[PDB]
């Protein structure tokens, strides 16, 4: 399903938390939109085109607040 | 069993 | 000398057509001087301001993208022309800046590792790309005890949290190890707890697998396919090319098969693979994929020179060709060329005796001593000696003709003859008596019977006699070994033990059946253990190998025909007779699973003879196809080890050890391959190999005695007794003490007697304790099936590390030993230290105690699938059981799966008897006298069976062996077998007491009263010179009976005369109140008979309460 290993890990562990389906579904929609965000981060990282690294803070803090918001 | 002696 | 029967001297050559002998110089000369040219065989000698030049223009988001971004696998700026028609699709690979990963995408290096789907199909981390063992930085922890398909690295955000993460859930243990857990959650062995719903399921929730161990899974739903390991999967998942349950039960060749439609006649399908009518072909209509039916209209394609290169012959059809090959030639996979058939290997049954391959056809020939009958293929034996069968019942060795016309007893009265073999050189016969555990031999004219082996024969199974090197080979099923000895029974040597294959998968567990092939120096044997096989070893103990290991469950029988050199064996469970080459290749079934229970087979000419246990019949038939099956005889007892007696079944061969014992000191054994020979030493000898000879240095334990000539060494209790055992005679020296005990029994230094097992068992048993003496027990050694504690007491090899104090000083259970020891080859080792059979691994049952033998993750993989030829797979778990355990009346699958629906199970048509319940039992178990069906349906409606020659009939009409008649004890349950003996003569070499009963003669005039009336001692000459019959230590009853001195007047009527209980002797015997106290009639009553309620002495003083109640509770 998800591209990255870490999103899959969060997805199995979210199911291990037996969270409510509406909360659990909103988790993936926030992570799947982050999936497209991380992909452009990663492309600009290996190619080195992200000379300022602006795309890293905005998904790191988003993941942190995602963990806090949804009860993880 | 059935194969012993 | 003369000429061998029906053969010729090696100095000459045998004609095939008439069996006449001519010199070899007339062979291979080119002139067919024989009757049919058999001498001359052919085998002889012959806008633009919004973007920049570095970026590709896009419309809607007002973006501009680099030139290498587009046409990589996705539309970077949502451009519909990005992928399809902007770059060449495959004019080039995606170049070095993006490493190759699939054709439609490419990968820029590190992505082959991280675990993110960067090639579009996860194939970035495929094969052996990268990331063999991932690492964890700060705020991360590694799941070290894990495999690729679970996890290896997790953050501290999940260590000692509320939910297990790693494979073994070590993240929650760490140093945390909390206490609080209540009844609201299931409790695991390691201490962690989980919700009750997470018990007995498909997930490893607790890490320790405690939530799964011991569970009993209910069966799956109707829409749920079940795998062999017990995992339920949706039936939609079946045959989707994904291993949905690990073991691959849902992804296998024939379950996921869609056989193509037959369309046998008409219905001419075209080459694209769909069936269409025959008339549509070349109907000028393109109804098939690509002109499959229209070649314009077809013609033969072989007509042009070497097109398709049909090697032998060609033929055409409406739209194709097909080459063909002449008989004796087969086409190979290229569909154009032909190769020669090796009919001697591909189709052995064409020639009756021997085959020679020719390019094209084949020629059949006969071994020397056989002539080919005018049919061109069937050889006939030329000797004027007619063969006859020799097979063994439990009590008899019986003589039966090949056609079954005659039937007579060779011998009778034996205990249990389980095997036999013959020697044509001395016209002698050998057999194993399993009841007496001895090996005997006698001439075929029924004289000079003798016993050659009688010691350390725990359980012998089968024997074979080597006519060339004069060696005797036999198998032991308890020691799991193959022994060797000369025909006289000396120089015993172990030549095989443990396992055979390099993987130690096939090991000696249940040896049975043996056949020698001295021409190539090989011994073939069979084992019907869990991993049944047919092994092979050289006659000298080299070249261990496995011949047959597949489609074999119960190989009771094995033999070689010596004329075709084919190996023959039979399976009792699968019920077949199947033959193969000497190397195990090119197997062919004679009987396809139709035989009830064969035990031994043998070959002669064209006929196989086998003994059947279930029908108790001897049967014969053709050796190649089984036609002409005929029942020869049918007996009351089971038949064992049939043999065809004929000199052609032991072909003449030169002896490598000829007339010199090969120069070997003790044993000369034929080398593997037959050409050479190898010197060997017996069991208790050390092979100190020298420069040009082998030294057999004696090496015998402190409980053994070395004979005078160093010819052998024998147990220490065999020294100083009645019989001379050594050849030198040092067994019985002049300075030999008196022998107080019987044969085969250790004698104490003070005259007491004890069994040999009492020697060096750390429990002193002799009066002096001499059985545990330091000099005797210093170098004690025991059998290969036992392990010796440092206490120097021997226990069975499987009694180690079982939390049971089998030895006195816990040396078997010592933790240091239980961690460093190995298991013997073929056995599995537990973390507990237990050694268990390899079959016990992954069978649900907790055998190690620590569940080390049941790793649930590994036991459910494809590596432990049941052998579908012989084993039945349990429904609700991964256990496999043999097919013969199915609905036998016992829970073998631990979920009662094998006992479900036995009504649908049909019995074998002839060998079984259906019970009242739907179980099938062997027919030999009908009316046997014991309930075997579980409901007494086999023994109901029965009639007693008639007695045989060696049996005697009781009043209850039940037959017993005649040896039990008049032996002082009743066996019929009443007075029947001792009804009268006074006017009856009894089996020879037996002494008849005056009361009519008779005992073995060796028990006469030996002190002990072995007759009931002591008549075996009442008339004997004076044992000692000065007139005495007993040594002083023993007492002498007036009827000449010897008696231990301390038995004097102990209350037991020990002398049958009664001289033991004279009051004048009784009064003066020393006594002690706790053991022997005086009754007021001057009789020292035994202390155990006080307050017993019985008048052991005639005034009741032994029952008076005053001195046998408890004064201080005593
Ligand atoms: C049942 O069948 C068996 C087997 O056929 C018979 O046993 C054979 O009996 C014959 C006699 O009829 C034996 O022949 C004699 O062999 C001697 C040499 O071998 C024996 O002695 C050596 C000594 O070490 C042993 O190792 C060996 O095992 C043998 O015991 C010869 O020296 C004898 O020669 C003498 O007699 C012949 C004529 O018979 C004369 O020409 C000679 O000059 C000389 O006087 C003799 O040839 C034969 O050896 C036996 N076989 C075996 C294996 O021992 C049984 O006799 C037979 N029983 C019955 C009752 O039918
Ligand atoms: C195994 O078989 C042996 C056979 O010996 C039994 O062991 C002891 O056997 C002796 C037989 O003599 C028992 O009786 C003992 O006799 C000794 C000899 O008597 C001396 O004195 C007389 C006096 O006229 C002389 O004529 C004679 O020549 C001797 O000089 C006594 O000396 C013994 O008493 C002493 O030794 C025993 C242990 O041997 C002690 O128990 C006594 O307290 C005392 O010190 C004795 O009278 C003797 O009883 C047998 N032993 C025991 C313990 O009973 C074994 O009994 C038998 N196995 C078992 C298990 O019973
Ligand atoms: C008719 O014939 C029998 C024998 O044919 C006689 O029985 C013998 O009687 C004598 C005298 O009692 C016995 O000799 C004594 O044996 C004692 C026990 O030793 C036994 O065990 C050892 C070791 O295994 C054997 O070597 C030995 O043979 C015995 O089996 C010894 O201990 C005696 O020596 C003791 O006394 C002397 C002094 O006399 C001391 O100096 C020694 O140190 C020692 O303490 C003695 O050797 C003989 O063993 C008996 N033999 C049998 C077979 O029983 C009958 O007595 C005889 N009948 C009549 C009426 O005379
Ligand atoms: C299939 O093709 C093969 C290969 O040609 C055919 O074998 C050939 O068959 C012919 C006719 O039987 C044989 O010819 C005969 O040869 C002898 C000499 O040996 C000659 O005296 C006869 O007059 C005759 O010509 C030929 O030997 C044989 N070829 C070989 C090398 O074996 C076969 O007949 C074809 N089969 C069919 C059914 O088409
Ligand atoms: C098992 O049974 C077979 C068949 O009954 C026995 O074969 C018989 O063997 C004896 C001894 O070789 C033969 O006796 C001989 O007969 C001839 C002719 O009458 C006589 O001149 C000889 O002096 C001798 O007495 C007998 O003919 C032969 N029978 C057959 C059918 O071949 C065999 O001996 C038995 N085996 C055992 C171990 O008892
Ligand atoms: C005892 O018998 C076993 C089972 O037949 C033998 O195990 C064999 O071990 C080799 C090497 O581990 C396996 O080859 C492996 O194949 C995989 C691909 O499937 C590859 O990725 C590995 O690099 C390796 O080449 C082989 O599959 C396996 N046998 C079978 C038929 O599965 C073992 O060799 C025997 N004795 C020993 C030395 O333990
Ligand atoms: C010692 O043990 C080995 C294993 O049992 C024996 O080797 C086996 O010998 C047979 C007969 O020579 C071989 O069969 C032949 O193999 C060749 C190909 O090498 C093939 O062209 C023939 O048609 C035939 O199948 C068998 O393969 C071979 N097995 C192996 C792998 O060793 C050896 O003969 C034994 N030595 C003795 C004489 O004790
Ligand atoms: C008790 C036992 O047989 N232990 C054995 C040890 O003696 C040695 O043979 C070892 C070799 O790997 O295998 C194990
Ligand atoms: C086997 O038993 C049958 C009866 O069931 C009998 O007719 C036959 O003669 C026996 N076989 C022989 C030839 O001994
Ligand atoms: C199962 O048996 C078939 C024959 O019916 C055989 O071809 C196949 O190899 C066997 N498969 C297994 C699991 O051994
Ligand atoms: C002649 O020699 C052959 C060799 O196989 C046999 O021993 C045969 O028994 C002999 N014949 C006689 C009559 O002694
Ligand atoms: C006595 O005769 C019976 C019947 O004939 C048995 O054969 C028994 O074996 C005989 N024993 C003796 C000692 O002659
Ligand atoms: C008893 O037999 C012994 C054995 O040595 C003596 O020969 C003795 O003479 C025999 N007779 C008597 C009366 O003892
Ligand atoms: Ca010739
Ligand atoms: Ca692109
Ligand atoms: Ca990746
Ligand atoms: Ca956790
Ligand atoms: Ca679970
Ligand atoms: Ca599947
Ligand atoms: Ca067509
Ligand atoms: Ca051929
Ligand atoms: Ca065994
Ligand atoms: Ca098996
Ligand atoms: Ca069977
Ligand atoms: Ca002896
Ligand atoms: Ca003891
Ligand atoms: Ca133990
Ligand atoms: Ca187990
Ligand atoms: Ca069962
Ligand atoms: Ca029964
Ligand atoms: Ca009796
Ligand atoms: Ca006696
Ligand atoms: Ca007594
Ligand atoms: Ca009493």
């Amino acid at each position: 399903e998800f591209r990255m290993e870490k999103l899959n890990q969060l997805w199995e562990k979210a199911k291990r938390l037996h969270l409510s389906p509406v909360r659990l579904a909103e988790l993936h929609s926030d992570l799947k939109i982050q999936e497209r965000d991380e992909l452009n981060w990663k492309k600009l990282k290996v190619e080195g085109l992200d000379g300022d690294g602006e795309k890293e803070a905005k998904l790191v803090h988003n993941l942190n607040v995602i963990l806090a918001r949804y009860g993880l | 069993x059935x194969n012993x002696x | 000398p003369t000429r061998p029967p029906g053969m010729c001297h090696l100095d000459e050559f045998q004609c095939q057509g008439d069996g006449t002998c001519i010199p070899n110089t007339w062979e291979c000369d080119g002139h067919p001087d024989c009757i049919h040219g058999s001498d001359e065989h052919t085998g002889c000698v012959p806008a633009s301001h919004t973007c920049r030049s570095n970026e590709f223009q896009c419309l809607s988001p007002q973006r501009c993208i680099p030139s290498y971004w587009f046409c990589d696998g996705e539309a970077d700026c949502a451009d519909g022309s990005d992928e399809p028609d902007t770059c060449g699709h495959s004019v080039n690979t995606c170049r070095a800046s993006q490493f190759q990963c699939d054709n439609g995408r490419c990968i820029s290096g590190n992505w082959v590792c991280d675990g993110d789907n960067d090639c579009g199909d996860m194939s970035d981390e495929d094969q052996r790309h990268h990331c063999e063992l991932q690492n964890c930085s700060s705020t991360q922890f590694t799941c070290v005890n894990s495999r690729p398909p679970n996890r290896r690295c997790i953050p501290q955000y999940w260590v000692c949290d509320g939910d297990a993460d790693c494979s073994d859930a070590l993240d929650e243990l760490q140093n945390c190890t909390m206490r609080t857990c209540s009844a609201g959650e299931f409790s695991c062995a390691n201490g962690r707890c989980v919700r009750q719903s997470f018990r007995c399921d498909r997930r490893n929730d607790c890490g320790d697998y405690s939530d799964e161990r011991g569970c009993s899974y209910p069966p799956c739903h109707a829409n749920q396919f079940t795998c062999q390991n017990g995992r339920c999967i949706p039936r939609f998942f079946v045959c989707d090319e994904d291993n949905d349950c690990g073991d691959g039960s849902d992804e296998q060749e024939h379950l996921c098969h869609t056989p193509e439609p037959t369309c046998p006649l008409h219905q001419f399908r075209c080459d694209n693979g769909h069936c269409i009518e025959m008339g549509r072909v070349c109907n000028h209509v393109d109804d098939c994929s690509d002109n499959s039916d229209e070649k314009g209209c077809g013609i033969n394609e072989c007509l042009d020179s070497s097109i398709s290169r049909c090697d032998h012959n060609c033929t055409d059809t409406i739209t194709s060709f097909y080459c063909s090959c002449l008989p004796g030639y087969k086409l190979m996979s290229d569909k154009r060329s032909c190769v020669d058939i090796d009919e001697c290997k591909e189709s052995p049954q064409l020639c009756s005796q021997k085959c020679e391959n020719v390019v094209g056809s084949y020629i059949c020939k006969c071994a020397p001593g056989y002539i080919r009958e005018p049919d061109g293929k069937s050889c006939r034996q030329n000797s004027n000696i007619e063969p006859y069968l020799i097979f063994s019942n439990r009590y008899y060795i019986r003589n039966l003709t090949t056609d079954g016309s005659s039937y007579s007893l060779i011998l009778q009265g034996l205990g249990n003859v389980v095997a036999l073999d013959f020697d044509r050189v001395e016209k002698r016969l050998y057999w194993i008596d399993a009841e007496k555990q001895i090996i005997e031999r006698m001439f075929l004219n029924k004289t000079n019977r003798e016993t050659i082996i009688n010691h350390r024969l725990r359980r012998a199974e089968s024997l074979a006699v080597d006519w060339v090197s004069r060696k005797l080979y036999w198998l032991d099923a308890i020691l799991d070994c193959l022994f060797v000895s000369d025909l006289e029974g000396r120089h015993r040597k172990m030549i095989a033990q443990h396992c055979v294959d390099a993987n130690n998968t096939f090991c000696f567990e249940h040896p049975r059946g043996i056949v020698l092939h001295p021409q190539r120096g090989h011994v073939y044997w069979a084992d019907w253990g869990v991993h049944a096989y047919i092994g092979r070893i050289g006659m000298d103990g080299t070249n261990k190998s496995v011949i047959i290991s597949t489609k074999i469950e119960w190989p009771n029988a094995i033999t070689i025909d010596y004329t075709n050199d084919l190996l023959y064996w039979a399976d009792a469970h699968l019920g077949y007779i199947e033959f193969s080459d000497l190397e195990g290749h090119h197997r062919h079934t004679v009987y396809d699973g139709s035989l009830p229970h064969p035990f031994a087979l043998t070959i002669f000419e064209d006929t196989v003879f086998w003994t059947d246990w279930n029908t108790r019949t001897v049967e014969k038939g053709n050796k190649y196809d089984g036609s002409g099956r005929v029942v020869l005889v049918n007996t009351t007892h089971k038949p064992f080890d049939i043999h065809v007696y004929h000199p052609y079944r032991q072909p003449i061969m030169s002896n490598p050890c000829g007339t010199n014992n090969g120069g070997c000191s003790h044993l000369c054994l034929i080398k593997a391959g037959g050409r050479g020979f190898t010197c060997a030493c017996p069991d208790d000898f050390q092979t100190v190999q020298l420069r040009d000879r082998t030294l057999c240095m004696p090496m015998c334990s402190s409980t053994q005695f070395l004979c005078g000539n160093n010819e052998k060494c024998i147990p220490i209790w065999w020294k100083c007794d009645g019989q001379k055992d050594c050849s030198d005679g040092s067994d019985e020296p002049d300075l030999c003490p008196h022998r107080f005990c019987r044969l085969g029994q250790f004698q104490c230094r003070d005259g007491n007697c004890t069994s040999p097992q009492a020697l060096c068992n750390a429990r002193q048993d002799c009066a002096d304790g001499s059985d545990e003496d330091r000099v005797l027990c210093e170098h004690h050694r025991c059998e290969s099936n036992e392990w010796q504690c440092a206490n120097k007491r021997c226990i069975p090899q499987s009694w180690q590390c079982d939390s049971v104090n089998d030895c006195l000083d816990n040396s078997d259970e010592d933790t240091s030993h239980c961690a460093s020891r190995t298991c013997r080859p073929g056995q599995f080792k537990c973390n507990n230290g237990r050694c268990i059979p390899q079959s016990w691994k992954c069978d649900v049952d907790n055998d190690c105690g620590d569940y080390s033998d049941e790793p649930i993750d590994e036991c459910t993989t494809a590596a432990y699938n049941c052998d579908n030829h012989t084993e039945f797979s349990c429904k609700t778990n991964y256990r496999c059981i043999p097919q013969w355990a199915v609905c036998n009346g016992f829970d073998d699958c631990r979920d009662n799966s094998d006992e479900q629906g036995c009504e649908s199970v049909p019995c074998h048509p002839s060998g079984d008897f259906r019970c009242a319940n739907h179980h099938c039992i062997p027919l030999r178990w009908k009316c046997d006298g014991t309930d075997d069906c579980g409901d007494n349906s086999d023994e109901e409606n029965c009639v007693p069976r008639e007695c045989s020659e060696s049996e005697f009939r009781c009043a209850d009409q039940q037959c017993i062996p005649s040896r039990w008649v008049c032996d002082q004890e009743n066996d019929c349950g009443d007075n029947s077998d001792e009804r009268d003996c006074e006017m009856k003569t009894c089996h020879p070499e037996h002494f008849q007491c005056t009361s009519g009963h008779c005992v073995p003669k060796a028990l006469a005039c030996d002190g002990r009263a072995d007759c009931l009336d002591a008549s075996d001692e009442s008339a004997c000459p004076t044992r000692f010179p000065n007139g005495t019959y007993c040594p002083a230590a023993m007492f002498e009853c007036k009827n000449h009976v010897c008696i231990q001195s301390f038995w004097i007047c102990d209350g037991e009527n020990d002398c049958v005369d009664g001289s033991d209980e004279e009051i004048h002797l009784c009064f003066n015997i020393p006594c002690e109140s706790p053991q022997r106290f005086r009754c007021d009639n001057s009789r020292c009553v035994y202390g155990h008979q006080l307050c017993n309620g019985v008048d052991d002495c005639g005034d009741g003083s032994d029952e008076k309460e005053e001195h046998c109640r408890k004064p201080t509770h005593k």
